[PDB]
């Protein structure tokens, strides 16, 4: 009959919880237990007495851990937790090794199993666990808002007495999912929008939303859906046109990332330097470096009137809705290390082996190795 | 097992003409196609006919999380006509044509079934309709690259070509009847 | 040759420009003189050359008035630009005593002659030239905006494969220009928008844009029948309509007169947190009691924004809107290229604040005492 433990986050700028009241009261009426630590849901407007409410037990950190067998964790968790770990118990959450190096080599320390959220297998069981689709969801709707926000300029087309004004030029440059809901959120607001990237599935799913793939001299992809190793002649080609291309805009929302490395540069000093002043570049890629050489993490600098920002969680700012999804991830993953109020770890199961980072202490997953 | 069966537009308008109970299913096909606009035209046609339609918005249809949503509430749809399976699974039964639009995966019966790729998808009870008119462009595959055996039930009849262009076709249809 | 003279705006956190290079370009054109004082466009992000590639004369600002007729002012002119005002010159630009009452009383001094730009009369007719109107259009769109960015929760209804998120219900109370455009914003955002205003035309306008009207039921044109029982009854019935809101947009104003307390303490207990309150009537007070102009608090979890100065946040299409506003305004100011004012309008008499020193509009004169 498992314990199931949320603690309060700690990283910089993180409001989201594991678990948010209704979830919590499900798991309890599916026959859990579930301990909760002092306020870990008030980042995300649910307070203490709601996962009381919700048959929770709260209670204070150190305490947590205690004849806990599931850490449900948003970040990884710090050094005072993975102390806190039992054994046999599971490490349940984001983990991100490139950013959380010393975490991950203390975990080994202690021994502890950790299954991790990012690697969550992108196959059709796992969808509605998929935590990085939600989570960047949130995030490609608040980049659309921010840049509104910061912009000069309507985003819509208006006509009035007084005249008419041109909808502005929005370009999203990568196009996942983040990129894909900062497109759609553009695009209601009456934006003309743009898309960049070098998949030509990306570019279709743009076109899907109204949006006007970008296409340079050079195709970037070949059949097989590789990318054209490209020469430095047709390098400096690409670049080129791109730089035209985004000069003419007046937003660029830059989301490119890649797991494990810094975000790729996507515009270079020269294509900054492009840009007319007044011009926006909101970077969602800034948590692992950023797309933009001007962005200042956690800032909005303004150089020749380029106003630039680099959020760094923009999940926590839409705190509830957030929480709210990852939340139901957790809780459809449960499926898999809980039977009929039971913890009933399925190592067996391809989610649990293709997400298992960790197995008391053994490090199972290829390039958290090569890294650590 | 079954069999395809293809239908005209002309052939599809007349089952829509005399239908009571219509439900919409869009998929990333409508999307691709944004044909987002004609299809609630012809909601609107269809209901100034005292024709009962509903949209059900699958949880995965499309490429995104909200496709169909987003799009949905560019054409104008209302929320009020935007149905999530739960709500509106048990009403399938009673509905006299489901008009599926470039959907494939999040309609196909497959995923009730563990041996299938698509099981652990939460399943869209379309196959339980009176009748099925599946507009596709012919033989293309969803995202997941699985046959569907929707398209060979006896109830289901193929409407091909591209969505925006064969719902415009169907509205005109529909108007001379 | 008429000139017209456009200052740099001094006031704290203007950075509109009253005409922008484009719009300069189609008076001189027109046969219009032009000078722009240097770095005036700088906030919405027109530099020096941009006016000169335009044909007008970039000026410091003392030589600015230097034979100028035209004064086009965003804000009032401060006093060293009142100063070096020349005999027959008019200036144009928003005015509101209120604000700058000294500012007015030193412009009577100086004896001159200025349009004040908030007494266009609210007609069809002069839609062009409405200030008010292009401003509060630019307040209501930055508003939802603002909304969105601060509430914690999704506008738009999204279906996901982690449930499904409902769309935000959103009430703009207070249904004017900016109140209107802050609905179509709401909306194309994918919030469930619902509109509350005194005025049953501003409901019909709010259901032709797809909000919900509530229930009223008040006439008040044009406090009125508002203060009719005073009030109560306001206060009574929204109570409740306002507990499921997830933000509220608040713009309701009367003018001259404090700004409606359209959110009492007892009301605002109500809110959820997480709940956003966006109070574009800061600056006459606030719709909500819990507003701080210019500032973003939280009490209780309930996050009340009361921005000041929206159009300067949208200084580039604020500015646009402003200068075609006098642009077109300018053909009642000019002939041909020349100084050829049109006392005789009605749109001029409406808002010709005073003449040769002399003040003629009632509330204002009183004012001056
Ligand atoms: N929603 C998400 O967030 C997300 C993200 C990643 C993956 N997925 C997965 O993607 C799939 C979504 O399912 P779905 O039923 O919406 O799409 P789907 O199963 O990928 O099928 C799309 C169908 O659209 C038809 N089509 C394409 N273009 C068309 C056009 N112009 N006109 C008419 N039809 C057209 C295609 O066939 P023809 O070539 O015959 O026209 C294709 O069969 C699910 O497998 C889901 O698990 C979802
Ligand atoms: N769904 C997927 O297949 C997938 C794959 C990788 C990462 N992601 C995740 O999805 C999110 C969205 O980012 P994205 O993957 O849409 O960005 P993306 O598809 O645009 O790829 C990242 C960037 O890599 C650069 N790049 C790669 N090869 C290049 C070459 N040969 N020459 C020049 N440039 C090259 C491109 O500029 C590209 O924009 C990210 O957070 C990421 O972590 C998804
Ligand atoms: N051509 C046209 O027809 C045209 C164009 C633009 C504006 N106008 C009119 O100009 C007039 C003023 O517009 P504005 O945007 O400057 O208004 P405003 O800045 O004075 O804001 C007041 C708005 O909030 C509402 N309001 C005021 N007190 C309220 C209260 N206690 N409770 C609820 N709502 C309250 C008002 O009815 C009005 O809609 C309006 O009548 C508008 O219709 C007409
Ligand atoms: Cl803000």
């Amino acid at each position: 009959m498992v314990t199931v433990a949320v603690p309060k986050e700690r990283a910089p700028g993180e409001r989201r919880v594991a678990l948010v009241p209704e979830v919590v009261a499900r798991l309890v009426k599916g026959g859990a237990r579930v301990r909760v630590e002092r306020g870990a849901g008030e980042g995300a407007y649910h307070p203490d007495e709601a996962y009381q409410e919700a048959g929770a037990e709260v209670v204070e950190r150190g305490e947590l851990l205690k004849g806990a067998h599931l850490l449900f964790t948003v970040q990884p968790p710090p050094e005072d937790l993975i102390q806190a770990l039992e054994p046999g118990a599971i490490v349940v959450g984001f983990v991100q090794p490139h950013k959380n190096l010393e975490l991950v080599r203390a975990l080994q320390a202690k021994k502890a199993t950790v299954i991790a959220m990012e690697l969550i297998p992108r196959i059709t069981r796992a969808q509605s666990m998929d935590a990085l689709s939600s989570q960047a969801t949130v995030a490609g709707y608040l980049a659309a808002i921010h840049a509104a926000r910061l912009s000069p300029r309507f985003f819509p087309m208006l006509t009035t007495a007084a005249g008419t004004i041109r909808p502005a030029k929005v370009m999203v440059m990568g196009v996942g999912v983040a990129g894909l809901m900062a497109i759609a959120t553009a695009k209601r607001l009456g934006a003309q929008v743009f898309a960049y990237d070098v998949r030509k599935a990306a570019l279709e799913q743009a076109l899907s939303l109204g949006a006007k793939p970008i296409e340079l001299p050079i195709s970037a992809e070949g059949e097989g859906g590789y990318a054209r190793e490209l020469t430095e002649e047709e390098k400096r080609i690409q670049h080129e046109a791109l730089r035209d291309h985004v000069a003419g805009m007046d937003v660029l929302i830059t989301t490119a990332q890649v797991p494990g490395r810094r975000a790729p540069i996507l515009l270079t000093e020269d294509m900054v330097e492009r840009l007319k002043p007044g011009t926006v570049v909101v970077d969602l890629a800034a948590e692992s470096g950023g797309n933009c050489v001007l962005t200042k993490p956690g800032e909005v600098v303004e150089v020749r009137g380029v106003r630039v920002y680099g959020p760094l969680n923009l999940p926590s700012e839409l705190s509830v809705h957030a929480s709210e999804m990852y939340a139901k991830n957790l809780y459809n993953l449960s499926s898999l290390l809980i039977e009929k109020g039971a913890f009933a770890p399925k190592w067996e199961d391809e989610i649990v082996r293709a997400a298992l980072l960790m197995k008391e202490g053994e490090v199972l997953h290829g390039p958290t190795k090569a890294l650590l | 097992k079954g069999s395809l069966k293809p239908i005209d537009v002309e052939d599809a308008a007349v089952m829509l003409a005399y239908a009571g109970k219509v439900v919409f299913v869009p998929g990333y096909g409508m999307a691709l196609s944004q044909a987002q606009h004609k299809l609630k035209e012809l909601a609107d046609l269809l209901e100034a006919r005292g024709v009962e339609v509903k949209f059900a918005i699958h949880p995965v249809a499309g490429r995104m999380p909200g496709h169909m949503n987003v799009l949905l509430a560019e054409a104008g749809v209302d929320y009020d006509k935007l149905k999530d399976l739960e709500e509106i699974n048990p009403e399938f039964p009673t509905v006299d044509v489901a008009v599926v639009i470039g959907a494939n995966d999040v309609v196909n019966p497959a995923a009730r079934r563990p041996g299938s790729p698509l099981y652990g998808m939460p399943i869209l009870d379309v196959d339980k309709a009176k009748n099925v008119i599946v507009i596709k462009r012919g033989q293309g595959k969803g995202f997941a690259g699985v046959e569907n055996e929707l398209f060979y039930a006896e109830n289901t009849r193929m409407l091909y070509g591209d969505a925006q262009k064969v719902l415009t076709e169907l509205i005109q249809a529909l108007k001379r009847l």
